[PDB]
């Protein structure tokens, strides 16, 4: 499962979390078996303005 | 006092149920002994612990 996110909100991409990303964008199950992999993408995903 | 051999059997069984009920008030090292209090203070993963 793939997307871009703000670096602060990466903590919401974990089992049993609550918050605007967890509850309104992407919710993981509590009994999740898996790996969450993130990397900074400021060189690709930002724009001047 | 003479009938006290039957009265002690009544007393031990009252004491046993009062001990069992009083042990609902104990924390056992948890944050609280009240189950709705735990579930109000903490989010799912910590409340489960």
């Amino acid at each position: 499962d793939s997307f871009v996110i703000r670096g602060d909100e990466v903590r919401q991409i974990a089992p049993g979390q609550t918050g605007n990303i967890a509850d309104y964008n992407y919710k993981l199950p509590d009994d999740f078996t898996g790996c969450v992999i993130a990397w900074n993408s400021n060189n690709l995903d930002s724009k001047v303005g | 006092s003479a009938l006290g051999k039957l009265q002690d059997v009544v007393n031990q069984n009252a004491q046993a149920l009062n001990t069992l009920v009083k042990q609902l008030s104990s924390n056992f090292g948890a944050i609280s002994s009240v189950l709705n209090d735990i579930l109000s203070r903490l989010d799912k993963v910590e409340a489960e612990v």
